[PDB]
């Protein structure tokens, strides 16, 4: 059961850290101005 | 039950613990297997012949 | 008994154990995001963008 | 001081407040509409892009005709020469004004404000735009305005430049309802929330998941400190004292 | 160990797959 | 109870 | 098409009629005034206040 | 820095052999009491000038504006 | 000193008394609390106290520490046994401040410097 | 033992951050109130890599510093959530560095061994004072641009060089473009200048150990820092995200200043010019004595007072849990300094310059009275004894 | 991704910017660890020969 | 402290630190042989390391 909710607690940890780093390479990656003014 | 008794004194020139897990029955088919795997665990010695 | 059988199952070994939290935190991840986007729908009724009345009268 | 603090705005029931509450977008488009027909000759938002709209209150197509029908500069062509163009789906909101100069010379010695970040600019940003929008009333007894300014009470100092312009049927809704002061009022001041916000929604959504995961967190991780402190929090110790 | 050598591969595939998520 | 007399205990004593 | 926000402002009129009393007494007082550096401000904003706090919730009730 | 040795015996169990959250909501009358009394001198020299200051300040606004009241 | 003395001051008698009660608490006396990494003249009348007064101090030190650590305080009746403020380091203390003052008024060095951190 | 390989944390390779970060032994009576060091610690580093990708979208312009913030909060995917990030972190920042600070302050963390420690924190807190201030001088909005102005002022106060000083630090007559490129520099700078500082404070630290709330030496009872204060660390961690992102998704620009989204006008002037909120205790204390070099000698006097607490002897008994008075003392200055930054956002009329002046002289008497009470309080065993 | 966008423009000189100030504060860290690596077992002399014999301050 | 990293800014606030600036050009000629001289030293510290041997 400590496991268990261990293992929650990593579902929970995992997701932040992986949301965290995506933000941070996709706030690095282009933007919305660069891309409209693609046509 | 998983515990601990610690009776630290530093008054003993040698510090002696003893880390056990549980073992098996007398008749359990499991018995020569921990047997077997206490002599892959063999003593040592400070005055064995056997040294390192 | 229940628990007992899954952490012998998800914890036998340790690379086990990541896969399933990894994916465990993907499937609760999308969980939480279905439910949050169906209480925020119910919430937010008549006001979304594909409710507007007029979208092709211009 | 009273006077050049400004009456304190009351705090509305706006569609667009609460934990899971969204703008009405409907109330965006109107908003949109009564700005370009009744604000945009003295205001501007050089911070909101025709793009922005799409999505939002108006379908793709629906901006493109939107910046077709107005026409702006650009850059040299072949010959030095500038020239205009109808504008595209990536082009700004035009400014009425050539520039800050021309604006106060227009707008007798007053300048507009920016409205892009009207709502976050103010203190009550929402209330106060509103308020100031929809309470242009007679002075008390005992003050006098000069000519060429009006008073709200809302205004710090009492006394503003800008002449109502909010007034009953001054924009003709696509959607049939009422053209109220109030209701005028309502939509621009979501209009101006969503171009000062527009990522309200968003914003709002992933803060409720994140805040219901790490509740869930803390929960484990009290749990967590708790297991590893157990043998320490229950234990005995023996020490050969009393005093 | 091939098995432990190969589950721990396939640990890091599935940890790829959930960052990048390609086609989910 | 009382608290032990200086006399009482070892550390006290001395 | 009727302002529902000035029709919700003079039905108010019953809530606030302490502050209207004060500021027409205020009025009342000040009337006759020889140059200036005179007013009723704070009495107008006590009673517009009291207004704009018991008009909201209906403005916004009636508005769509 | 060196550590100090106490004769002592410790007895000390499993951390999966006894509760881990069941004592945390336990005894809470008896915790809060023990919380209320023990800090309540702290609590009021916290929010004694806070609330007195806040108190004085707003008098004295109200005081000045209904004096320039005209 | 005057006003220092409970019996003839109120204020120092209800500050004796709150300081006993919240000593007694975790069972440590008032001397417990001086630091030997403080002064070191606290470390240098330490070192000259016996052994069995310096391992009672330690084995009071723990204990305190352990109660604070489990967020409890000592039974009743070992906090009616607890008897703080029954000195054994103070004399010692005040012996290692004369002869360091008397050293330093007849030149000489300090037996020990506290290191630049 | 050195003769074969064990534990890979004994190796040189990893010697030195399992000594420090794993096996160091710390007191095991630590409540969650140390946490917040390292909460700190986690604090500058988000800081730090927010600027870092936030830098990649700013240019410090005086005609394109607000366009490219709004650029950052409109096109940029993600940089509304950066810019929140960054400002909101940083006002978690100062919050729980203003909690250790208090913590300290309470459990008298300074007095004989760590000194070095206390004034390694002071130096720490000028560093991020000037960072904060330099990094809201960034974004070039009114408030931005009327605070730098009035605080670069401050600097025109030593009777012969403050002219000099001010003209020299601004580049220029007024602050401009060459005092935005400026401060854009210093303000990514100065928080590597802080991570050294900071990393100087922990081995300072490190050297003696931490204090315990009960303020008693702490050698014979001492746990491993690894196994059991990572995981309370994680839960103080835990919970200042809740509060985090709780300041961020919801309430983003409370703590921030509404004239700050008003692009920078030179020629007009906000009607109440106040610096951030965590400046406002040192700000109320520049206003209290009616001065400017005053009010700039003040401050220093503050600094100084931090700066040679440590320093006061006879504070044999530590911790506040066993100081009844110096209990009140600190509980009476903290009200104090929330009732000073309160001061700090508001007027000069009367009432709050009183207020401001009594508040001052309450918080340097809070530094005279502690020696005071030390002095007094040391010859407490032989009054008391029985 | 590297561009932040289609070309080498703005947003990549900007990016660049930022890149360049922050990488050599860890360029410093590096120098340090090299450093402190190097101190472990010494420093080698031209002769490459064990060197512990004579050493200078 | 004076460089502007625009794209129609950098060439022009670089020209500005080499005339306006009190003392920038020394800042910007420094600079720019300071990476060449940097690399000249590091590229003869690993020469020297490869030479005799100082990667064993
Ligand atoms: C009823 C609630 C009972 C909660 C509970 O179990 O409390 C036990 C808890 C045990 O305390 P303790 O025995 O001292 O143990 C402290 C140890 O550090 C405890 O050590 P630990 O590491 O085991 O602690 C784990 C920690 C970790 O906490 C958790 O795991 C609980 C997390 C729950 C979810 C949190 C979600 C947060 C969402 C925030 C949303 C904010 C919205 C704001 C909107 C604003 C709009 C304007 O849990 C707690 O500290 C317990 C809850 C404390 C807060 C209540 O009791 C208290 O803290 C006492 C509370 C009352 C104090 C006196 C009040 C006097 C008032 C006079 C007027
Ligand atoms: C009428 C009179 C009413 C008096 C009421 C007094 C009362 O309730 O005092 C509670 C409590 C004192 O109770 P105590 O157990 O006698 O003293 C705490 C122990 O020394 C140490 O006990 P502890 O360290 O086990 O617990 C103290 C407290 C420590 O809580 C904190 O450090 C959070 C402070 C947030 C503000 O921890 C908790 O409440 C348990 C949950 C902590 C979760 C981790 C939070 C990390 C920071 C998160 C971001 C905050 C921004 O007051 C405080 O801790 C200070 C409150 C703030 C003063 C400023
Ligand atoms: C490969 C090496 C494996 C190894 O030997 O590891 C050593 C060791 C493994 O020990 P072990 O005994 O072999 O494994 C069992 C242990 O119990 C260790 O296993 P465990 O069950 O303890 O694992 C817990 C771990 C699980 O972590 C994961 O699964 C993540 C991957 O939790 C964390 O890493 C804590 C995450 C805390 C996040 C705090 C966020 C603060 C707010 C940030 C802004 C939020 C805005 C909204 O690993 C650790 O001790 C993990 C330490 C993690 C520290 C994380 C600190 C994060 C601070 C970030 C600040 C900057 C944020 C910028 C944005
Ligand atoms: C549906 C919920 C089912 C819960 C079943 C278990 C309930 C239970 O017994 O909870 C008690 C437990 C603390 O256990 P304890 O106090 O040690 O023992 C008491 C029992 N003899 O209490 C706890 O364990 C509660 C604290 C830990 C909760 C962890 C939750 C993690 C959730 C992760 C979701 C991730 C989503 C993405
Ligand atoms: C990319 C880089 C980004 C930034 C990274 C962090 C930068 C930190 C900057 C400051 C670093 C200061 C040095 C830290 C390591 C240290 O002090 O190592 C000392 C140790 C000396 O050797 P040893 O024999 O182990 O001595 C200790 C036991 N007597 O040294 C060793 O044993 C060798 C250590 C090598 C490096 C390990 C990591
Ligand atoms: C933004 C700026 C924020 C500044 C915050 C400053 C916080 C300072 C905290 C100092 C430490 C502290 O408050 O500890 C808890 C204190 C004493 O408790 P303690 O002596 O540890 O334990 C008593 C016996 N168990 O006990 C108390 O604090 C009890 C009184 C709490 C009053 C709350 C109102
Ligand atoms: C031309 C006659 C205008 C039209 C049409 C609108 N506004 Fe206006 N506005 C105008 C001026 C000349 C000024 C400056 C007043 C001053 O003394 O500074 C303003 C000001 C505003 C403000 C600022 C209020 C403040 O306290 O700073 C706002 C929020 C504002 N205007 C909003 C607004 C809206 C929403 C309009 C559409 C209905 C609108 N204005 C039209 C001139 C003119
Ligand atoms: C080297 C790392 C850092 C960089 C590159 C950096 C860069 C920036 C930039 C570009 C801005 C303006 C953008 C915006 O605010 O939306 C900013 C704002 C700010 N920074 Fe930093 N910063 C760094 C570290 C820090 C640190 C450590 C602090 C705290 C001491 C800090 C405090 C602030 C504050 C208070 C603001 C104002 C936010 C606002 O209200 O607009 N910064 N920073
Ligand atoms: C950048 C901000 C800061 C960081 C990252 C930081 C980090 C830390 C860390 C990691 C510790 C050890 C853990 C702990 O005991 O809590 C610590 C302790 C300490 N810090 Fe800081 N600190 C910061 C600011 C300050 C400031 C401004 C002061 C004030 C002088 C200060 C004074 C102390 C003291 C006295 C201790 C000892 C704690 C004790 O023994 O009780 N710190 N700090
Ligand atoms: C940032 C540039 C660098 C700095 C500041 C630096 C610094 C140093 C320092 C201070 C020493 C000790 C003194 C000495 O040279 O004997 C050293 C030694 C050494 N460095 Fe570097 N270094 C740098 C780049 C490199 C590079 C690129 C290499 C190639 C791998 C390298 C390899 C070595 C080696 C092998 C030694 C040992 C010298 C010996 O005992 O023979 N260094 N370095």
């Amino acid at each position: 059961f400590a496991y268990f909710v261990l293992t929650g607690g990593r579902f929970v940890y995992a997701s932040l850290i992986r949301l965290l780093v995506l933000k941070f390479v996709l706030s690095m990656s282009a933007s919305k101005d660069v891309l409209a003014l693609a046509s | 039950t998983g515990s601990e008794v610690r009776m630290l004194d530093d008054d003993i020139p040698l510090a002696q613990f003893a880390v056990a897990f549980e073992g098996a029955s007398w008749k359990d088919p499991d018995s020569i297997a921990l047997m077997v795997m206490q002599a892959m665990l063999g003593s040592w010695n400070k005055t064995a012949g056997g040294g390192k | 008994g229940i628990f007992e059988s899954l952490y012998k199952v998800v914890m036998r070994r340790n690379s086990v154990y990541v896969t399933f939290v990894i994916a465990g935190a993907f499937l609760g991840e999308r969980a939480v995001d279905y439910g949050i986007h169906k209480l925020w729908e119910a919430n937010n009724v008549g006001k979304r963008y594909e409710d507007i009345p007029v979208l092709g009268q211009k | 001081d009273e006077a050049e603090h400004g009456l304190a705005c009351p705090s509305y029931p706006w569609p667009h407040k609460g934990i899971l509450s969204s703008y009405d977008h409907a109330s965006i488009r109107r908003g949109h509409q009564v700005y370009t027909e009744v604000c945009a000759s003295c205001h501007s938002m050089s911070l909101i892009s025709y793009r922005d709209l799409v999505g939002v209150a108006y379908t793709e197509e629906e901006v493109k005709a939107m910046a077709a029908e107005i026409e702006v500069v650009d850059g040299p062509n072949d010959e030095g020469e500038m020239f205009t163009r109808p504008g595209k789906l990536s082009d700004r909101f035009p400014q009425p004004y050539a520039n800050e100069a021309a604006a106060r010379f227009a707008n007798g010695g007053a300048y507009p404000p920016d409205l892009s970040l009207i709502t976050k600019a103010r203190h009550n940003g929402q209330n106060y735009v509103f308020s100031l929008l929809t309470g242009y009333r007679d002075p008390p007894a005992g003050v006098s305005i000069r000519e060429g300014l009006h008073y709200n009470p809302y205004f710090p100092g009492g006394a503003i430049a800008m002449p109502k312009m909010l007034n009953d049927g001054a924009v003709e809704y696509e959607d049939g309802t009422p053209a109220t002061e109030a209701q005028m009022g309502k939509d621009v001041v979501s209009f101006l929330s969503w171009a000062a916000e527009p990522e309200m929604e968003e914003r709002k959504l992933m803060g409720f998941k994140w805040i219901f995961v790490l509740s869930l967190a803390l929960l484990q991780a009290a749990y967590y400190r708790r297991l590893r402190w157990s043998v320490l929090k229950s234990r005995k110790l023996v020490l050969d004292v009393v005093n | 160990d091939v098995k432990a050598a190969a589950m721990w591969g396939v640990a890091a595939a599935t940890g790829g797959l959930y960052l990048v998520q390609v086609s989910i | 109870p009382a608290p032990p007399p200086p006399t009482a205990m070892i550390y006290d004593r001395a | 098409p009727v302002d529902q926000k000035r029709y919700l402002e003079e039905s108010c009129k019953p809530k606030c009629v302490k502050p209207l009393l004060e500021y027409q007494a205020c009025i009342k007082r000040i009337h006759g005034d020889d140059s200036g550096q005179k007013h009723c401000t704070g009495q107008y904003f006590d009673y517009w206040f009291c207004v704009d706090k018991c008009v909201a919730p209906k403005l916004f009730t009636k508005l769509k | 820095k060196q550590i100090v040795p106490v004769k002592s015996v410790i007895y000390a169990l499993s951390p999966f052999q006894q509760k881990v959250m069941t004592g945390l909501w336990k005894d809470l009358p008896t915790k809060i009491h023990h919380k209320v009394s023990e800090n309540w001198i702290s609590a009021t020299l916290l929010l004694g000038p806070l609330v007195g200051t806040y108190a004085y300040v707003q008098n004295y606004l109200e005081k000045e504006k209904l004096h320039h009241r005209y | 000193q005057s006003f220092l003395d409970p019996k003839k001051n109120w204020l120092a008698a209800q500050h004796m008394k709150s300081l006993v009660k919240r000593l007694s608490k975790y069972g440590l006396r008032y001397d417990d609390l001086y630091d030997p990494y403080y002064d070191l003249d606290v470390k240098e009348a330490l070192n000259r106290l016996p052994k069995e007064v310096v391992d009672a101090r330690h084995a009071r030190l723990k204990r305190a520490i352990d109660l604070s650590m489990k967020h409890e305080y000592l039974p009743e009746d070992l906090q009616a046994m607890q008897t703080p403020f029954r000195g054994y380091l103070q004399d010692m203390l005040a012996l290692v401040k004369r002869e360091r003052a008397e050293r330093e008024a007849l030149g000489g060095l300090p037996l020990y410097q506290r290191s630049i951190p | 033992i050195r003769n074969q390989r064990f534990s890979l944390l004994k190796e040189p390779i990893s010697s030195t951050l399992n000594q420090h970060l794993i096996d160091y032994p710390t007191p095991s009576n630590l409540s969650y109130w140390w946490g917040f060091g390292s909460l700190a610690g986690i604090c500058l580093v988000i800081q730090i890599v927010t600027g870092v990708f936030l830098a990649m979208h700013y240019t410090p312009h005086v005609d394109l510093a607000f366009n490219s913030v709004e650029h950052v909060m409109r096109d940029v995917e993600g940089g509304w959530l950066l810019r929140y990030m960054h400002a909101n972190g940083a006002s978690m920042f100062f919050i729980v560095v203003y909690l250790h600070i208090f913590r300290g302050l309470y459990y008298a963390s300074y007095s004989s061994p760590r000194e070095f420690v206390w004034c390694l924190g002071v130096v720490i807190f000028l560093l991020m004072i000037v960072t904060a201030f330099t990094g809201y001088v960034l974004p070039w909005g009114q408030m931005s641009f009327w605070g730098a102005t009035v605080i670069t002022s401050l600097a025109s106060a030593i009777p012969v060089v403050g002219d000099t000083i001010v003209t020299w630090l601004w580049g220029g007559f007024s602050v401009d473009n060459a005092t935005l490129n400026r401060f854009f520099s210093l303000h990514y700078l100065l928080p590597f200048l802080l991570v050294g500082a900071s990393l100087l404070h922990l081995a300072a630290l490190h050297q003696y150990g931490s204090n315990n709330p009960l303020g008693v030496h702490s050698e014979m009872d001492q746990i491993s820092f690894y196994p059991y204060f990572y995981v309370k660390d994680l839960v103080g961690w835990v919970a200042f995200a809740i509060f985090f992102s709780i300041w961020i998704f919801y309430a983003p620009n409370v703590l921030g200043h509404p004239d700050n989204y008003i692009p920078a006008n030179p020629m007009s002037t906000p009607p109440h010019i106040v610096p951030e909120w965590y400046f406002l205790p040192i700000y109320a204390i520049l206003r209290s004595i009616p001065d400017k070099s005053g009010g700039v000698a003040a401050i220093a006097l503050v600094f100084i007072c931090l700066l040679a607490l440590p320093f006061f002897k006879s504070m044999y008994v530590r911790s506040s849990s066993f100081r009844p008075i110096y209990q009140g003392i600190f509980w009476l200055l903290l009200a104090d300094c929330l009732l000073l930054g309160w001061i700090g956002c508001q007027p000069v009329e009367a009432p709050f310059v009183t207020i401001g002046q009594i508040s001052s002289f309450v918080f340097f008497l809070f530094f005279a009275i502690t020696p005071i009470l030390g002095r007094v309080g040391r010859g407490i065993p032989n009054s008391y004894t029985t």
